[PDB]
């Protein structure tokens, strides 16, 4: 049947500065089916306290979720989003460009 | 163009071995969701999502959350006849998702219903334009056709979509008409990042804009870039409003040969941006 | 407000 692999965006829900509160999103969409797996990572360790949307979908049936946790972005704190679907061969990691 | 939509999306999957089948139903407005149901959660009830639906009595909640789980037990039904019509093992997960309600202008009356269904992702059957006639995807959406003209289902969908979902949506863009009724403007800016000694990224951004629907291009001496233009889905920021850039890789030296073009509901008019290096 | 459900498929 159809499969369709998901599309990831990695970003803060305000501009980023250091050392201030924001929310880190990871927005997953155009996927089907509907199972995903999703974790925020930061310095590559999985974050606890992540919540996210209530499954919806597109006008093309492709389902989309947020996935979001409060952060405090400094300098040198890496931050991803690792995604898993039956789509990818392995999970995908695709890391946050504050610029993005 | 002052027009509003109510919408209610339903995701039906089945999961073998790994108990019934999963309902979950959202409610939209525009592009803000009110309500939602999960028949996974521990006590299902329909559930507020939005702060101006909280006003709603008991018997709001009480009478939808029936109308759910009636829900949830057709879809299962459903589920188990599309096995039958595909001819497929009781063994694989599948995926039924139901998309319905009504769009209405600034005076609040009808401009188009809809009410139609997807099976693993597929286009399945849908209500048509009329609200009164099927359009059937294959042979296996015949028979459901059948059915549901046998008992005037369309007749029924019709009246909720005219009468129901109209006088509904009313009330909810009059009691949250300060958010509903109201469009944020993106904040719009330039950015340059050199990519190279003979080229840049200029990336043309809008934040915070509600509702989401935008147009974001570029233009080199006033020629739209299609084809040249990396441009991100629209995306939520999670307070409600949406985001969305739109880049082009252009020639050092070129820069002002390039300009940003955004359109929005919330602008009093349309925005021509250029990269300002200060 | 959501409808009420009729048939199944």
């Amino acid at each position: 049947m159809i499969q369709r692999t998901p599309k990831i965006q990695v970003y803060s829900r305000h501009p980023a500065e250091n050392g201030k509160s924001n929310f880190l999103n990871c927005y997953v969409s155009g996927f089907h089916p509907s199972d995903i797996e999703v974790d925020l990572l930061k310095n590559g360790e999985r974050i606890e306290k992540v919540e996210h949307s209530d499954l919806s979908f597109s006008k093309d049936w492709s389902f989309y979720l947020l996935y979001y946790t409060e952060f405090t972005p400094t300098e040198k704190d890496e931050y991803a989003c690792r995604v898993n679907h039956v789509t990818l061969s392995q999970p995908k990691i695709v890391k946050w460009d504050r610029d993005m | 163009m002052g027009s509003h939509s109510m919408r209610y999306f339903h995701t039906s999957v089945s999961r073998p071995g790994r108990g019934e089948p999963r309902f979950i139903s959202v409610g939209y407005v525009d592009d803000t969701q009110f309500v939602r149901f999960d028949s996974d959660a521990a006590s299902p009830r329909e559930e507020p999502r939005a702060p101006w639906i909280e006003q709603e009595g008991p018997e709001y909640w009480d009478r939808n959350t029936q109308i759910y789980k009636a829900q949830a037990q057709t879809d299962r039904e459903s589920l188990r006849n599309l096995r039958g019509y595909y001819n497929q093992s009781e063994a694989g997960s599948h995926t039924l998702q139901s998309m319905y309600g009504c769009d209405v202008g600034p005076d609040g009356r009808l401009l188009r219903g809809h009410n139609q269904y997807a099976y693993d992702g597929k286009d399945y059957i849908a209500l048509n334009e009329d609200l009164r006639s099927w359009t059937a995807a294959d042979t296996a959406a015949q028979i459901t056709q059948r059915k549901w003209e046998a008992a005037r289902v369309a007749e029924q969908d019709r009246a909720y979509l005219e009468g129901t979902c109209v006088e509904w949506l009313r009330r909810y863009l009059e009691n949250g008409k300060d958010t509903l009724e109201r469009a944020d403007p993106p904040k719009t800016h330039v950015t340059h990042h050199p990519i190279s000694d003979h080229e840049a990224t200029l990336r043309c951004w809008a934040l915070g804009f509600y509702p989401a629907e935008i147009t974001l291009t570029w233009q080199r001496d006033g020629e739209d870039q299609t084809q040249d233009t990396e441009l991100v889905e629209t995306r939520p920021a999670g307070d409600r409003t949406f985001q969305k850039w739109a880049a082009v890789v252009v020639p050092s030296g070129e820069e002002q040969r390039y300009t940003c073009h955004v359109q929005h509901e919330g602008l009093p008019k349309p925005l021509t941006l250029r990269w300002e290096p200060s | 407000r959501p409808q009420v459900p009729l048939r199944p498929m």
